[PDB]
Formats: C-alpha cells, structure tokens, sequence
C-alpha cells in the first residue's frame, strides 16, 4: 500500500488530467469558484450555455426548469454574481468563510466583564429571555416579541459578552457572524450567508442569530445604490422575508449591534423589525467589585487586599478599562519586585487610568 | 566541495527512481496561483494573477492537511493542474514591505532617554526577554505602545533601539499603506501583517507616521475616510485574537490619539503611553561621547564645556551642531578641533536659527 | 600573511614560552628580518601607556611574542582592564591563546585583575594556581575555592582534595578544612535538602499495581522527588519495589537513591535492600548509592566512597551492571589506580552474564575525564583491534569506540591512540572523530583552521560536537550553525538526527531558541517507533528546569503525545517527569563565568549520547533512564560575610525570598564589589573601608 500510491501516477493520473481539465475545458470553456461555456448548442431543457464573466453575457429561454442537483453537466455550469433565468437552483455556495461564523449552543458565560450590566439584562429579560423560555405567555398578553433587538454603546465594549450572558438563561443557540467579511461589494456574498442562518434556525427552536457590527452590513451603503451590485440590496430582503415575513418570533430571534442608529436603513429601523435599543451604561461600584474578584482568581494577588476601597476611589468607568486595572496592577508590581500585587499596586494602576482618561 | 562530492553527490547519483518523474507527467511549465478550495476528491480551483480561473484536478504529492486555501502553490501553465505546493510568501500582501535585520540603533546611542527606555522596555522587551514575570502574575502584557515625538528622534530612535536588544527582525509598515483607497484592502492587509510574524514569530511589528488611518473623522472628507472606520475594527479583532508570550509587538506612533476609535484603543491591550519629554543636560553628554570618540577634542574643552549652551535640542541636532564644529576647522586647515574653534563654531549654531523668542519680558 | 599561512599547518597550539627563539626549527614561523619588527612598537606604547591600542596591533597580526615585551614599568593596573575587553575578540576571528605568553612575564607580579584573566580562557594548570601565588589574603582564597570547585579541570583529584582538603598552613595554599566540604556540594546539599521539605509542591507520584506498569510510576517517583526525602513510598508500600524483578527491580531502588540524594550519608539509607537474598535486590542498591553520592567525592568527615570501590568487581549478574553505572557516577573527579585496575579487565573480556561491561566502557570516561593518563587509552586500543578474550559482537566493539570520544579530552599528543582505532575498524561515528581530536592538540577551539576544517566535513554525526562549542563563545559561527543544523537532520543513520535537539536542549536554559523546537515535527514522527519514544525523552531534557515560558512551543510538540496503551504510558511520561524534575524548579549549569566548561559535566553529556540505549533500539537495562543524574548540578547560592562563615546576609535576591546558606538560586547578576575573581552564583562580597557592612 505504501509503494502503491507511488505508481498510480503512471496509470490513474492519465485519466484524471483528461477528466478534470480537458472535459472541463471542452468547448473553449464539487466546489465551483468559476464557471463558463463558449459556443454550446444543447436542448430549452437544461441547456445552460451561460458565461459568468461580465463579458458576453448569456441567458436561457424556452420555459422554466428546476434542477438543484445537476443541471446538465455540473462542472462549468454556474451562476456567481448575476441571476440568469432558471440557473438559480445551483448557486456557488462554496467559500472558506467558516472562520467567520461562530456557532455556540448554550454558552456558559454568565458574568465576566459584564458584571453590573443587570440594568441591560432587564432590558434583555423581557424581549429575549421571556420569548425563549415561556413563549406561550404572549398568547395571554396579546402583544408580540420584537422581531429584533439593537445593541448600542461605546465601540468595542459591551457588544460581545453581554449577548452571550442572556443566552445562558435562555438555553438557546448563539450564532455570531462577524460582519467584517460581509463588507465586500461582491454580488451574492451578503445575501447567501444570511439566508443560511434562517435555514439552520428552522431545524432547532429557540435560537439566537447575532450579527456582529451591523454597521459593516446595514441596509444600504454607497456601493449599493451608486453601484450596479445587489450586495446588501438583496440581503435586507432576507431579513424582511424570513424574520418578519414567515419565520416565527420566539423560535427564531435576531439581534443586532451598532455604533450608531443613523448608519442603518430606516426601512429596517422602523417598528416591526428593529424595536428595542439596548444602550451600554457605566457599571456602578457593585459591578466593579464583582468583576475584580473574578479576575483576582486568574492573576496572582495578595490575600489581604480589599477591592471595596480602591475601586470606590475610581468613578464609573467602562468595562474595558476595568480589565486594564488588573493588567496595569501587575506592571507596578514588577517595578516593585513582588510576586503578588499589594494594595499600593492597585492604587498606582487606578491613578494611571484617572490621569489618562477621566471618564 | 570535497564533502558534498563524497556524501551528497553519490546519494543522487547511485539511486534514481522517483522524485525525478513527479514533475514530468503532470507538466513541465509552472504558473503560480492561489488555491481557492481544497477537498478530498482530488479536485480544486486555482487562480493566477492573470485571472485564468479554471477547474482542475489534484494528484497526490503532499497530504491534504498541508494544502490550505489562500497560499501560493506549485501549478501548471496550460492545463492549470496542481503539480505541487509552494511557499505562501510569494502572495502579495502589503504594497510596502520592509524587513530589516540587525538594527543599528540601541539604548546606548539614544542618549538620556532612560526615563522613556524603561517604559518601552516593560511593554515590549520585558515580556519578550522575561516571559516568566508576566506569567507568574497571571496577567497579559500590553501588545501596543503609543509614542509621541518627531521622526528621527521620538518616533525613530525608540523603535529601532528595542529591536536590537530583543534580537527581533525589524518590520516596518507605513500607516498610509493600511488604507489603499479600495474597499476590502483594510482588513486584508492587516491580517497579512500578523501572518508573516505568526509562524516562528522572529520579529516585531513597527508602524510609524500615521496621519491618515488614525483619524476617520465623521465621514470620508476632512482627512478621514469611510474605509478607515471598518479597518480599525478588524484590527481590534486581530489584536485580541493574537495571543503569544510577547515575541511580537505592535508599535504605532501618531501625533494625536484623540481621533482614534475607542474600540481599537481597548484599555488593557495597550497599557503604554509615552509622551515626548524635554531631556536634561545629562542627555547631551551621552550623545557627545559617541562622536568625541572619533573626532579629537582639545584638552581645554571637556563634556561640561559643550553642554553649557543647550536650547531645545534632543539628540538630533547635537550631531548636527558637531557637524558645523568640524566644518569650521576645515577653514583653518586642521583635522583636530581646538579651543579656538569651539567658541566660533557654537556661536554660528546657537544664533540665527530660531526666529521666535520665548522670553519672560511679558512682566 | 605569513602567520596566517603558518597557523594553518602546525602540530601544536598557538603561543610559546620561549621569547628568544627564532622559530626556525621544524615548522618555520618568524623570519630572520622579522625579529626586529617584534620589538619595534614595544618601547613606543611603553612610555605613553598605549597598551590599549598596542595589543590591538597584536590582535590583528596574531603575534604572541610581542605581548611579554610590553611589560616593563609604569602602570601595571590599567593595562589589565584593556586586556579583558580587547584581547578575546578584536577581529572577526577569535584567538584566545595570547594569554599563555603572559604567564611568563607576570609570574613574579601578576595583578588582582590579571590573575582573573589568567585563570580563564586556556586555563593552564600552572596558570589557574597563579591567582593563589600573588594574593596572600586567606579571605580571597576562600572565594577562589568556590570557583575551583566549579571549574574542576586542572586541580581536582588527589594532591589537592583528600590531601590539602584537610587544611594546610602556607602562603600560597591557604585551603581550610571547611572550604573542602563547603565549596563543593557536600555540607550545603544536606542543609539544602531540608529547605526542599517546606518548598515541596504537589506530586503525581504513586505506586500503581503491577510491576509491568511500575516502570512508569518509578520514573515519576525518583525524578519528581529528587532532592526531597519521602519515607511514605519507600518504607510503607513496597508494591512498587518488591513486585519488580530483573531490570525492573534495579530501576525501582534507583528511584530510591535519587530521593535520598544530597544527604550526609547515602549508604545507611539504602542498607535495607543492600543485602537480602538475590543479586536482583542487591542491584539497584549499589546503583542508588552512587546516584545519592553524586556531587560528593571523598565524603565530609570520612572517605565513604573509598570503601565502595570494592563493589566494582562482583561475579553476580545484576549487581555488576548496576554497580559500574552507579559507582561510575560517584567516582567522577577522583583519580585512583585501584578503580582503573578493576575496570580494565571488565571492559576487556566484556562478559555479559558476569562482568556486564556495557557500562564499563563509559565508567572510565565518566571518572578519569579531565586527568592526564596515557595507559587508559592504550589498554582499550589493544583490545579494540585484536578483540581479546570472548569479545565477539561488533556492537560492543563500537561501544568502546563510542566511549573513546571522551578520554582524549585534555590529553594533548596522546590522542594518537584514538586515531589507531579509527583506522583499525571503520565505523560511521569514527569518521568524524579524527577531525575533532585535533582540538585537544590546540588546547581549545575557535581557530580559523578548526572552523574551516568543520566546513570541510559539512560542505558526519560526531562533527557537530565542536560546532556547538564555537557557537556558544562566538556569534559568527553561531549564526551559520543554525543554517547547517537544518540540512543535517536528513541522513541514513539516526545518530545525527537525535543530537540536534539534545545539543540545543542543554544550553536551552541560557539561550533558548524556538527555531529548533519547530523542527521537532519531523523528529517526533520519522520512520521507526523508537524515535517517537526517544523524542518524548529528548523533549523532556530540553524542558528540565523551566516550566512553560519559551518552552510552550516545545509543549506544542509534546501535546501530540498524551495516552495510547499501557506500555505507551511510560513512553509519554518521559517528558512529564523531566519537566517536574527537581520539583519543577531547578537549573542545569555546565558552564561558569570563567568562559570555560566542566569536563565532568561534558563527560556526562557524551555518556548519555553513547548511553540511553534502553529508550532506543536493543533495550539492555531499565537503569539507563537514571543516567541524567550524573550531569545534574545542584542549584544553590551561599550568603557569606567578610569572614566566609555562614550567616544571613541582605543582598540582591536570586531566583527563595530570603537568601541564606544552601538556598536555591541561580542565574542572577551581581554588581557588588567582591574580593578576587568576581563571579555570579556563590560569591563572597565585602564593603569599602569607609563603612563596616556585609553588603
């Protein structure tokens, strides 16, 4: 078997070059990243003969046919950007985007840096925890859960761990799709990933579809209207057709996170789709105490320090600056040459934050 | 030559069976490209820079685990079949790529900056040269460092001096090259910076002179751009996703941090803010000692004589002032500056340069 | 140009003690007209005190005869400071042999600073003792004794130890009876043994059940508990001892010897299994005593190791195998004709069921290394070619030649006995030995010829030994060596493949590098399964003394091995026990601040290369895994007052917050002023006469 794989190049590799190249290139033309055909006469029924390049575009007439598995030959049959007639059932859905979407069922995150966010948790208790726990209560209430929940606050703070904190109490599926790869103007990139989210959400009830940085997606941008691309043009339709149009509410929920509401299409901003807006505020002294005691387990600290004092001397600060206090405390300990962080080490770390921020 | 003839030469000469014909049957020509997708069915998609994108097959050379999409591989010209795999460094990443080895600057040549040396050392050199100090404390060392100053002194001497002691390759990325004025080049070029330093990590990322991506403003006008807003967000995800013991650092220096995105700031990732300070008289004594080792000075003039008159010069113009001090001696036809030359040379320097006068005559 | 051409062809080293010879006999060096050129620049820099730039002229043209002429009058102090920062490397090439000519002119004077430089670099037997002749202060000789114990080399065996170690009254000796036990790891190792009681950490050791799997537990018992006394496993539950038989019983008591190591007496502790019934129980007993005796030679108040020399020759099978290996480790540094006379007939006939000479070839190499003997290589040379008595198998014939890679160190012109064995029977390892035996003739390394000769071999497995020596003392040969090491990992035999990670792993504590760590991907899985088993043991030695830190990249290569089967448990645990070796916190130091190595530790390095056959093919005995205790250096730093007596002294702390006598520390710089030959680690400080202080 070891020497068997070596001599197959003299036998098997002869047909593989003809069947994998010559058969695909026949007529001056499985994952498909490219498809084309040139001067092909077939037959009306599964004829294809479509050039996916913007040069020399082709269509298909004579009725309508649906062949989602194999249209004619497979292979060089494709769609890519522009829709042509009956070619829709075979889209090129292959893409190494698996590093973008992160699917986590029932996250175990409760409070890490979100300590003191219970004010925002109560905002997410009625519109998220309630429909994902006892959805039958809305039949007696008569109202409806919001189709979507919008997140707002300081950039890069409170829009990450706060979404997974409510997902634990709901025992739901948290699917985070980073909008950074959807920034592309490539035709069909945005509408394809959004459509697949609602398909997997119909299989398992009580799931949470999260869109990271909706400002990177939005309902409209400069390359949508001014450009000839349908990117984000058909993507908003997937949110209108699936979420509000057909798919239920308590079973399939959608959550957005933005740095400002004015960057979203008012069509999605109007009530009926995006209703509640969650704003991240500054935690209180009780919130800072619960976060410091959790970080004190990972970092070496003195057994005699008291966080009820130094944290009180610091005013209300963002959750990102609270992790900085624990990291900067060890920096002064290295200068002081101590295996742990004494009470004087945390004092110099807070004063460094007060003098450089004043928030 | 003698060893290779009696060792490596008979290895290839005695036994020739395979590895010679592997590059034959598939094809002789070579056209470099990038793998779009890899599967177990022995078929893939390759695209050359000339865009002859086709659908071809695969023959067994390296296992499918070694083949990854997004890297340059060994291909064929006409049939475009995969004949092997190559190194990914041939893929263009950033328009301006500068890799410098063995930087010349060090802590001894930058003068009296030891006040700022301990700051840049703790956030860069200390976790690299002492990873156990941050590990026992259970904390993560700061990856980023904020610097203030002028190019050639503040934003230059501090960056190159650390790479010498850390024994890391100097990697410079121009701040304006992060934004190519094309949508999608922002997140693409930022991920490729951490990719070169993400294998063996024998380097440190350096970025200097950012007048552009540091300020996105509110819009695509007034110096900002819309592509900057979404680029600084992906750099945050690449900063938090990047995890090591500190072998690679990201050092960016700009004029003002007030226009930066609070997301990319991310307190606790960047714990270091180094503001340019006015050095004292002891700084000049360290810069003079370097050049006075070559240029000979008179016995009546010591390091305390030249440091007497110093007006708002840190480290840069001490060499420029000594340049005129050696140029005036050429007029007197002598190779050794003596006491008569020091007096006439320093007067031509300190005078007739700064027109604005900061003076206490407001009364 | 004449010196560079004459240095390429010579039968001797660089430098000479004759300043009046024209070098016209034999190989010609200096010409007739060049005799006046040697004295030309001497008087000019003599009056102006320009020896700083005057030696730099000698460093470029490599003239050894000018240096003694510059010493006449005026300042003998400042000329010593310019010698330290200039002589070793002025140019791209490095020549350290210029200090040999200084011993003649400074013989009656020397200097406080000069005596430091004459005891380093070459380190001739007469040059090392020159520091004691100039300084008459007995306090200064105390600090020098801690350095001499670390250096070993010239003065180790009888004639200093066991003789002067009992005390002597004179001007140029001044060796106290306490300085014998205190400098070497004898008294301090017992006090340090008590500090590890409160410093102990969580232990994973256990006894398990069956003797087949007790080999995996015995590996965790001995190495993890090294330096710490444990009476729970050794006394109460013998299931991990008594149930093991054969080679398993030898390694079982071998685990006990490392537990009781660094104690005042390692004999009476093991007397339980010393004499019972069978030689199998008696085997590991003598093996553990020699392991527990590592670091001590003549004992403290009694020559305890002198009476153990009668256990070398035994007709029993299992005893003689574990006696030669155990006692061979403890007898290092002590040269005795009785130990030599016993080991010659054992390694001659190589009788397997009786003599067990597999470890006898390495016994002579681990003991007498650093000494001068021409008879030790003569008896092996005659037995190598003729194969006297019952010697048959060619492997045992090669095992002798592999053991011959040690004895010739420091022997000078006596290396010819090794060349006769290479020309007798051709071996793959002996091909590169004939090149590196010349380094002993030049009394050092770093020569342009030696560097060029190594390039002739590379552009085979043994030739990389001298490459790593130059890489540590020179950065020019170190940068290129990293490029050559990548292309030398592909070869027919596996010898060169396993030497790459081991050479960088011993020095990984001083200068760790992640480039060699990622090359272990192909080293873990290559062809044979014996490589994968030895790879885990090799990665463990690379990680001994340091927990994670830069070794996290090395840990990624270890993450590929977790658990497979019952027999694979001991295979995967090889690295785990070595990471926790010495309770996880320790150091391995083969060097010092004198820019010289320890021939006793270097012998243990080459001994494990020739040894460690049990994890490799053709498993012999399970005792081969404990061979690492021969090269383990104890980690401690003494805090001493101006009188050299143990006391609590407040200074810069080491690696443990309170420094005292026998406290664990290492790798710490010292900027404080000392008496003579300032050195890190153990140091005796003082204070200027303006104030009375211990700092």
């Amino acid at each position: 078997l070891k020497q068997t794989e070596n001599d197959l190049k003299d036998i098997e590799a002869r047909i593989k070059e003809k069947a994998g190249v010559k058969e695909s290139d026949t007529g001056l033309a499985h994952p498909l990243q490219v498809a084309r055909c040139t001067k092909i006469i077939k037959g009306e029924d599964a004829k294809y003969v479509i050039n996916l390049k913007q040069i020399a575009k082709f269509v298909v007439g004579l009725g309508e046919r649906v062949s989602p598995t194999d249209i004619e030959e497979g292979m060089r049959v494709g769609v890519d950007r522009s829709k042509y007639n009956i070619e829709l059932p075979l889209p090129p859905r292959i893409d190494p985007s698996v590093t973008m979407m992160t699917v986590e069922e029932k996250p175990d995150v409760t409070y890490s840096d979100v300590g003191g966010c219970k004010d925002q948790i109560e905002k997410l208790r009625e519109v998220v925890e309630l429909p994902l726990l006892s959805p039958e209560r809305f039949a007696t209430l008569g109202i409806d859960p919001p189709k979507g929940i919008l997140l707002y606050g300081p950039p890069g703070t409170g829009k990450t761990l706060c979404a997974r904190a409510v997902a634990n109490r709901t025992d739901a599926t948290f699917i985070r799709v980073i909008g950074s790869e959807l920034v592309q103007k490539y035709v069909g990139e945005g509408a394809r990933m959004v459509r697949e989210l609602f398909e997997m959400a119909r299989t398992k009830k009580a799931c949470i579809i999260f869109f990271d940085e909706i400002d990177a997606v939005g309902g409209a941008r400069f390359d949508d209207g001014a450009g000839g691309d349908n990117e984000v043009q058909r993507t908003m339709l997937e949110l209108i057709t699936q979420l509000d149009g057909f798919d239920p509410r308590g079973n399939i929920k959608v959550m957005f996170a933005t740095n400002r509401p004015n960057t979203l299409d008012p069509a999605l901003l109007r009530p009926g789709r995006i209703d509640r807006k969650v704003e991240f505020s500054l935690p209180d002294l009780e919130g800072r105490a619960n976060i410091f005691r959790i970080h004190s387990k990972s970092m070496s600290v003195e057994r005699g320090i008291r966080w009820e004092l130094i944290s009180r001397l610091c005013p209300n600060s963002t959750g990102a600056e609270l992790r900085s206090v624990c990291t900067e405390a060890g920096m002064f300990a290295i200068r002081a040459r101590r295996k742990v962080a004494t009470e004087k080490d945390f004092l110099k770390a807070v004063d460094k934050v007060i003098s450089g921020y004043k928030k | 030559f003698v060893s290779n003839s009696e060792i490596l030469k008979p290895f290839e000469k005695k036994q020739e069976e395979e590895k010679k014909q592997l590059e034959e049957i598939r094809g002789n020509p070579l056209s470099i490209g990038t793998l779009e997708e890899i599967i177990d069915d022995d078929h893939a998609i390759v695209t050359s820079p000339t865009m002859p994108d086709y659908y071809v097959s695969i023959l067994s050379f390296v296992d499918k685990e070694l083949l990854e999409p997004g890297c340059s591989v060994l291909l064929h010209h006409k049939t475009m079949s995969i004949v092997g795999v190559l190194q990914d460094d041939a893929d263009p990443m950033v328009s301006v790529m500068k890799m410098d080895k063995s930087p010349t600057e060090s802590y001894s040549d930058i003068g009296g900056l030891e006040s700022q040396i301990q700051e840049i050392k703790e956030s860069v050199e200390l976790p690299l040269t002492h990873p156990e100090l941050y590990e026992e404390m259970g904390i993560k060392p700061p990856k980023g460092v904020i610097l203030y100053g002028a190019p050639g002194t503040g934003k230059t001497l501090l960056a190159k001096a650390v790479a010498n002691q850390t024994s890391a390759t100097f990697l410079r990325i121009v701040g304006s090259e992060l934004i190519q004025k094309y949508l999608g080049d922002g997140p693409r070029l930022c991920r490729q910076i951490f990719k070169v330093a993400g294998e063996n990590a024998p380097s440190i990322v350096f970025i200097d002179e950012i007048d552009a991506i540091g300020t996105k403003r509110y819009d695509s006008n007034s110096g900002g751009e819309r592509e900057i807003q979404r680029t600084m967000l992906e750099l945050l995800n690449q900063l938090d996703g990047f995890d090591d013991r500190g072998d690679v650092k990201v050092i960016m220096a700009t004029n003002k941090i007030e226009t930066l995105d609070p997301a990319l700031i991310r307190p606790g990732r960047i714990d270091r803010k180094i503001l340019f300070e006015n050095p004292d008289l002891s700084t000049k004594k360290k810069i003079l000692g370097i050049h006075t080792s070559k240029m000979n000075l008179s016995e009546d003039v010591n390091l305390e004589t030249l440091v007497t008159t110093k007006d708002d010069l840190s480290g840069a113009d001490i060499q420029a002032m000594c340049t005129e001090a050696g140029l005036l001696a050429l007029r007197e036809r002598r190779m050794q500056v003596t006491a008569e030359d020091f007096k006439q040379a320093k007067e031509r320097v300190m005078k007739n340069k700064v027109e604005e006068n900061l003076e206490g005559l407001y009364l | 140009d004449q010196v560079e051409k004459d240095a390429e062809d010579e039968t001797s080293s660089d430098g000479s003690k004759s300043d009046g010879s024209a070098a016209t006999s034999g190989f010609e060096f200096s010409k007739e007209d060049t005799l006046r050129l040697c004295l030309d620049i001497v008087p000019y820099f003599l009056k102006h005190n320009g020896e700083e730039d005057a030696v730099d002229l000698l460093l470029e043209i490599e003239s050894i005869d000018k240096l003694p002429q510059f010493v006449d009058e005026n300042t003998f102090q400042r000329v010593c400071q310019y010698m330290v920062a200039c002589v070793p490397l002025l140019p791209p090439p490095e020549d350290v042999a210029f200090l040999k000519t200084a011993y003649s002119i400074y013989l009656s004077q020397n200097e406080l600073t000069d005596a430091i430089a004459l005891a380093v670099r070459l380190g001739e037997e007469d040059m090392i003792r020159s520091v004691f002749d100039a300084t008459s202060d007995p306090v200064m000789h105390k600090q020098l004794a801690y350095i001499l114990a670390a250096q070993k080399t010239s003065f180790e065996y009888e004639g200093v130890q066991d003789i002067i170690g009992n005390g002597k009254l004179s001007e140029h000796f001044l060796y106290l009876a306490k300085e014998l036990n205190l400098t070497g790891p004898k008294v301090p190792e017992d006090i340090y043994k008590s500090h590890l009681d409160n410093s102990k950490s969580v232990f994973s050791s256990a006894g398990l059940d069956s003797a087949q799997q007790n080999l995996a537990s015995s590996f965790v018992n001995g190495f993890l508990n090294l330096g710490y006394c444990n009476d729970k496993l050794i006394v109460d539950n013998d299931n991990w001892v008594y149930k093991t038989k054969g080679d398993g019983m030898t390694s079982a008591v071998a685990s006990i010897g490392s537990i009781y190591q660094w104690n005042l007496d390692g004999l009476q502790q093991l007397d339980k299994y010393l004499y019972v019934d069978e030689p199998e129980v008696k085997a590991g007993a003598l093996l553990g005593i020699g392991i527990s005796a590592s670091g001590v030679h003549d004992g403290e108040v009694e020559p305890a190791l002198l009476l153990l020399q009668d256990y070398v020759t035994n007709p029993d099978t299992k005893i003689s195998s574990a006696a030669i290996l155990g006692l061979g480790i403890a007898f290092a540094g002590s040269k005795n004709d009785e130990v030599l006379g016993l080991l010659l007939p054992i390694a001659a006939s190589t009788d397997l069921p009786i003599e067990t000479a597999a470890m006898a070839s390495l016994a002579l190499a681990h003991v007498f290394v650093g000494t001068c003997n021409g008879d030790i290589t003569t008896s092996i040379m005659d037995n190598f070619l003729e194969r006297t008595a019952i010697e048959l198998k060619t492997d045992w014939v090669r095992f002798l030649a592999l053991a011959l890679g040690i004895l010739y160190m420091g022997q000078g012109e006596q290396v010819d006995d090794v060349l006769e064995t290479i020309s007798a029977i051709e071996h793959p390892m002996t091909s590169a030995i004939e090149v590196l035996v010349g380094s002993c003739a030049y009394t050092g390394t770093g020569d342009v010829l030696l560097i060029q000769d190594l390039l002739h071999r590379l552009t085979l497995a043994y030739a990389v030994l001298g490459i790593a020596l130059i890489a540590l003392g020179e950065d020019i040969g170190k940068e290129m060596s990293l490029r050559h090491f990548g292309h030398l990992m592909h070869y027919g035999n596996e010898h060169i493949r396993r030497m790459v990670p081991l050479a960088m792993g011993i020095v990984s504590v001083s200068d760790p590098q992640m480039k060699v760590f990622d090359t272990l991907t192909r080293f873990s899985h290559d062809a044979d399964l014996e490589v994968s088993m030895n790879s885990i043991f090799a990665m463990g030695l690379c990680g001994a003394g340091t927990n994670n830190a830069r070794l996290a990249q090395l840990l990624r290569q270890l993450a590929s091995y977790y658990s497979r089967e019952q027999d694979a448990l001991f295979i995967t645990r090889l690295a785990q026990g070595l990471l926790h070796l010495g309770k996880g916190t320790m150091t391995m130091d083969v060097f010092n601040d004198a820019h010289v190595l320890n021939k006793v530790t270097l012998a243990s390095i080459l001994t494990t290369a020739v040894g460690l056959v049990s994890p490799s093919f053709m498993l012999k005995h399970h005792q081969l895994f404990y061979m690492l205790n021969a090269g383990i250096r104890p980690k401690f730093i003494l805090a001493l007052n101006d009188e050299g007596e143990p006391i609590k002294v407040n200074v810069r702390v080491g690696q443990p917050v309170l420094l005292n006598h026998g406290e664990r520390a290492e790798l710490e710089t010292d900027e404080y002023i000392s008496y003579t030959s300032h050195i890190e680690g153990v140091v005796i400080l003082k204070k200027n006469p303006d104030y009375r202080e211990e700092e």
